[PDB]
DNA sequence: CAGGATGTATATATCTGACACGTGCCTGGAGACTAGGGAGTAATCCCCTTGGCGGTTAAAACGCGGGGGACAGCGCGTACGTGCGTTTAAGCGGTGCTAGAGCTGTCTACGACCAATTGAGCGGCCTCGGCACCGGGATTCTCCA
DNA sequence: TGGAGAATCCCGGTGCCGAGGCCGCTCAATTGGTCGTAGACAGCTCTAGCACCGCTTAAACGCACGTACGCGCTGTCCCCCGCGTTTTAACCGCCAAGGGGATTACTCCCTAGTCTCCAGGCACGTGTCAGATATATACATCCTG
């Protein structure tokens, strides 16, 4: 009577997906979903405070990227764009 | 009669006994060959030789002057790309690894050029034979159309040695194979979580070109996992032992893979069945199989038959399922002609009316 | 009602050790458990301003975790 | 004569939800307004991030010879690799202990 | 005679145990009784829920830790190994606490 | 055009002839509190954002700056600076 | 009607502007809504703050027969108090210099 | 343009130690010096750029620098803040 | 014989020549060089205002300074006087930086 | 060295409670449509960044002598580690109680929004006085008998 | 405990450019009113923190013995520092050209807001199997005659 909501159902996807026999404690999914609420909040700071140092007043793609080039270290920032410009183009094309 | 096919059995103990001493000689070099591979600098660093056994029941062989062995490689982080949505091939590319790749040197684009990596490999190999010729050894190159670099051997005479480059990974062994290895209901549950806690391996081989990217791709190799659950083939563990009751399982098995050898060379149009169906159908028999009294060395004749009915009943409704990877079952007609399986099931109705003439050799 | 000397000698020869710590000096007791009392207070000042600002009277452990957060020791594992 | 529905993540080929990120980025304060294609974007990094760490974790879980992963796996996974262990630096994990290392001079 | 261990041993040993392990290396109730008392100064009649407590302790002993490995490479660099308050000292000065 | 531009000079000037009567101050300085009365002014904003969040609640009020200035500064500089403040929304709210 | 006009600093009792900080909070990103008190609150603790800064400049400017702060004296009044030491802790200041401090080990 | 490293003299490092209170210096600390410096001013300069390109501008500001150093824990009063 | 000074003289007075100056202590036109070529890594033909040199000058400056600090503590931990690589290494691994 | 004692990794047998599915359903996300304003673009100005040249002098660079500090070696003595027998109090299980968190409904005061006035703060212009800067003499401070 | 070199503070005069004040104006803050909804109270439930009581046993504690490590002293030998000469290249003043930042105007398209509808994710409930525990072995390592 207290719906409280949380990212365990696509940690679990995940998990299934990349190793499809293991499981998961409860105190690891907790962890995760820590790590996912921290990583969320860090990027969406850095993209905001971008885009009040260009005197805009909306969040885009581009944003989230120069925070994520901002953020990561070396070779995750990479892959990381990649990875999203990979979802934007497949998404557009619908 | 049983005691024919023992003592063929025996016969090919003989083969066993020229091949001690072939097998030892091919090995040594082999062995003398992995110690100078680990030692010069290449990104062959790390290979073993991967040890599936040396008998016959654990070996490539045929007629005395060919040899087999599988060099492993343990490779970094891999991602597969399923080729053959049958679910038997694959493209290989790596993950970030932070660090660094010490490969990408050959990789084309983000797929792995396996092609370059086999000729750097065979580069490598005959020029390090070439370097210590203690024993007159020497390389062949043939046609760029199996990846195999053999070695022929004038000690005493012509040996030849398939070097096959086989990648280890250590990952998870991939979604394909889910609900492979099917034994929990047969050996054990626990057994098969440590089984499948094992690595898994690729090989290069060019799965038949209607394809662009060709060497570019891959097959799963299981050799240890089957080579551990053949020797521990019963349900009782205890199988092959001493410690155990000895059964015919194995019996069974060299006398299928024998008959058909001498069957399929003496026919030469059904080259497309390989030793795997056979492999694959008696792992199928031996999960399904419940009882270890189904297996007695006294009954050979009658299981052997019985496997015979196994043999046809699964030649009949058009699948063989691959014993680790079911969605990939290579019992369809595009790879196997359909006739050319009744061909050889109509040879199968001539070996087992004949009462196995062909076994009446020596 | 001193409550420090209930961080026992042995507690803080095994906290030494899982930091990879060899031979340990006899005056090291009573200068870590004034380190530990001082970090302590820290994060429980900022932790009961948190409460108070709620207009609750039990400490919960969000208001730790932010008191943490807030210092630059981010902690997973209690919410958040 | 509708239209019957198609996820957001379906349609981006993603795991995690495109829709509850786009409204925890409208309703956070973060800016007036929110681009089509910023929610794609920040659910697809994190869904990566996951994924690479996650695959870590179950690799140092089934070398134990373990099935479920353990807050210590999350913590062998981040420790031994020098960017995640960039990225979380100062980030303290519940139950995880430390990396075993001794110094040299000790032995 | 028995099977005395030279100086040396039993910490190594030690060493090797803890950190390989994960559970609090502090007793609870005593830690429990220190919160408690350290925050009877900032407001009266206090409450705690128990994962506060938990918190509060997991975050010390990571601190601490993280302390002990600094003073550590202190002790090492003064070309001892006994760590001793110097060195406590010298790494809390560095690292920015004072 | 010459595009107008803020900034805090008028009142860290008035602030500096009512404390020192007698001194003046090099534009350096002045750029120097600018950046400091920017700063801290960011700081004690986002903290009472996050408080403010943190509570279920939309609005921002003394409440919330006075508890992020509680949080922020240290010691004794809390004390006046929670004194000061409070006295004046007191003499606001007077009219 | 229209009585005449009175700004909301001067109701207040300060000299830094409130109705700029409402503005300044009102755009920034901060809240749905921001209450009336608040920017009044703001303002009298950044004019505290400056007031307890300048001070101490204006007394070390004066420490050097200097009637005019320059960067030098912030630094020299930010380092020398306890608790402005404690807030600045991490910034630099455009030439400020150091301290200046020698250890007792290295004197003759 | 290479070889710049090399501008940083060592009596140039050695006014930088005596401002830091130091009395005695050994001969190896220069070159350690010049690689501390150069992956600093990498790192910052990493960033400049990376909000340089953003803004879509071709030179660097005092403004990129100033943000770049401010989301590494090293604010800077003084040139725009 | 003229005014040998003995060693550590001179020292002290640069030490509190330059613990009382404002100045910059690099030269202005190499360090503008090393940090076109340190940039022209990441993107070319970029151009600098003054004001981004300066801030990055005075930002290295300080760093240096702040560094050399703590090297000078770690030498004066370690019985000596003489600041070497070893505590350059050891606070910059203290510091978090390694 | 070579045995001897101890500690640790390794296999089995048993039981449990925590994880993985499965079901019911409600709230939040999706489909379709409209209306405005933010942002993309194109053109134009004019500031300021880069590039060059010539002279000067301050700083860097190179050499050299020597003294002082780093570093290795040797001895001693004491403080810390290891092991054992006592003793204290932590941990676990169970019971009882009530304070306080958490939610729900009502309503009222408070903050957003808008329209019209008007004065505060910004940009530009001008001027003297505070502060570099050079001389020139006073007075500390270091280095030896 | 002196006396002389040589830095360093202190006073004095000149001069220059930047801080401090004035003026004109424009746009952003104030005044006055309306409206809707966030939040403040008032009640009620029922979780979960607090206080207590036995009981077992693991961990703290105190003590003794001995050894290895910290610390102090001595001695040598490089290697950094202080000073002097040479050279090189920053620094300052200057002029020139053009790239690109910054502002304006215009238009369109992208996002917020609403309304209707239905499926995905949440809460609750089971069922069972991975893992924790206990016992028995075998291999590994440290230590001393
Ligand atoms: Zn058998």
């Amino acid at each position: 009577r207290s719906r409280k909501e949380s990212y365990s159902v696509y940690v679990y996807k995940v998990l299934k997906q990349v190793h499809p026999d293991t499981g998961i404690s409860s105190k690891a999914m907790g962890i995760m979903n820590s790590f996912v609420n921290d990583i969320f909040e860090r990027i969406a700071g850095e993209a905001s405070r971008l885009a009040h140092y260009n005197k805009r007043s909306t969040i885009t793609s581009r944003e989230i990227q120069t925070a994520v080039r901002l953020l990561l270290p070396g070779e995750l920032a990479k892959h990381a764009v990649s990875e999203g410009t990979k979802a934007v183009t497949k998404y557009t094309s619908s | 009669e049983p005691d024919k096919l023992k003592k063929v059995l025996d016969k090919l103990r003989l083969k066993r006994k020229d091949i001690s001493e072939a097998a030892e000689t091919v090995n040594k070099v082999v062995e003398r060959l992995l110690r100078r591979m680990q030692k010069r600098e290449s990104e062959f660093k790390g290979v073993e030789q991967l040890n599936t056994g040396s008998y016959y029941e654990h070996v490539k062989i045929s007629a005395p002057n060919e040899f087999d062995v599988m060099f492993k490689l343990e490779v970094p982080r891999i991602e597969l790309q399923e080729y053959y949505e049958t679910g038997a091939f694959y493209l290989v590319k790596f993950k970030r690894i932070p660090r660094g790749n010490p490969l990408s040197h050959f990789l084309e684009g983000e797929v792995l050029s396996a092609t370059k990596m086999l000729s750097k490999f065979r580069k490598i190999i005959k020029e390090e034979v070439k370097e210590i010729k203690d024993i007159d050894v020497s390389v062949e190159k043939e046609k760029p159309g199996s990846p195999a670099v053999t070695l022929l051997i004038r000690n005493p005479e012509e040996i030849s040695v398939d070097i096959i480059l086989a990648l280890e990974s250590k990952g998870s062994w991939p979604i394909s194979t889910k609900e492979g290895l099917p034994i929990q209901g047969w050996l054990g549950t626990k057994v098969r979580t440590n089984l499948r806690r094992e690595p898994f391996y690729l090989v290069p081989k060019n799965a038949k070109d209607g394809n662009s990217f060709q060497g570019e791709t891959w097959r799963l190799s299981f050799s240890h996992t089957e080579k551990y659950i053949l020797n521990n083939h019963g349900i009782e563990k205890t199988c092959c032992e001493s410690s155990g009751a000895k059964c015919c399982r194995k019996e069974c098995l060299k006398l299928m893979k024998y008959l058909l050898e001498q069957l399929k060379k003496e026919f030469q149009e059904l080259d497309a069945f390989c030793s795997y169906h056979v492999k694959t159908a008696i792992f199928h028999m031996w999960t399904q199989d419940p009882q270890d009294s189904q297996w007695d060395p006294r009954n050979l004749s009658s299981c052997f038959d019985k496997l015979l009915a196994f043999f046809l009943e699964c030649l009949r409704t058009e699948k063989l399922d691959h014993y680790f990877i079911p969605k990939f079952n290579l019992f369809s007609q595009e790879l196997i002609d359909r006739k050319s399986k009744e061909f050889l099931s109509k040879k199968i109705e001539y070996e087992r009316n004949n009462g196995f003439p062909i076994f009446d050799k020596l | 009602r001193d409550n420090i000397q209930g961080i026992t000698k042995p507690a803080i020869r095994r906290l030494a050790r899982r930091g990879g710590v060899k031979r340990i000096s006899g005056l090291i007791y009573e200068e870590t458990r004034g380190v530990l009392k001082v970090f302590l207070e820290n994060v429980i000042r900022d932790a009961v301003t948190y409460t108070e600002h709620a207009k609750r009277k039990t400490v919960t452990a969000m208001d730790v975790v932010y008191a943490l957060k807030r210092q630059g020791r981010t902690l997973y594992g209690f919410g958040g | 004569a509708r239209a019957k529905a198609k996820t957001r993540s379906s349609r981006a080929g993603l795991q995690f939800p495109v829709g509850r990120v786009h409204r925890l980025l409208r309703k956070g304060n973060y800016a007036e307004r929110v681009g089509a294609g910023a929610p794609v974007y920040l659910a697809a990094v994190l869904e990566y991030l996951t994924a690479e760490i996650l695959e870590l974790a179950g690799n140092a879980a089934r070398d134990n010879k373990k099935t479920r992963i353990i807050p210590r796996h999350l913590q062998l996974a981040i420790r031994n690799d020098e960017e995640l262990n960039k990225l979380l630096g100062k980030v303290t994990i519940a139950q995880g202990g430390v990396l075993p290392n001794i110094q040299a001079v000790l032995l | 005679k028995p099977h005395r261990y030279r100086p040396g041993t039993v910490a190594l040993r030690e060493i090797r145990r803890y950190q390989k392990s994960t559970e609090l290396l502090i007793r609870k109730l005593p830690f429990q009784r220190l919160v408690r008392e350290i925050a009877q100064d900032f407001k009266t009649d206090l409450r705690f829920q128990s994962s506060a407590v938990m918190a509060l302790q997991e975050a010390s002993e990571a601190y601490l830790v993280g302390l002990f490995e600094d003073t550590n490479l202190a002790a090492i660099h003064a070309k001892r190994v006994t760590i001793m308050p110097k060195d406590i000292q010298l790494a809390r000065r560095i690292r920015g606490e004072r």
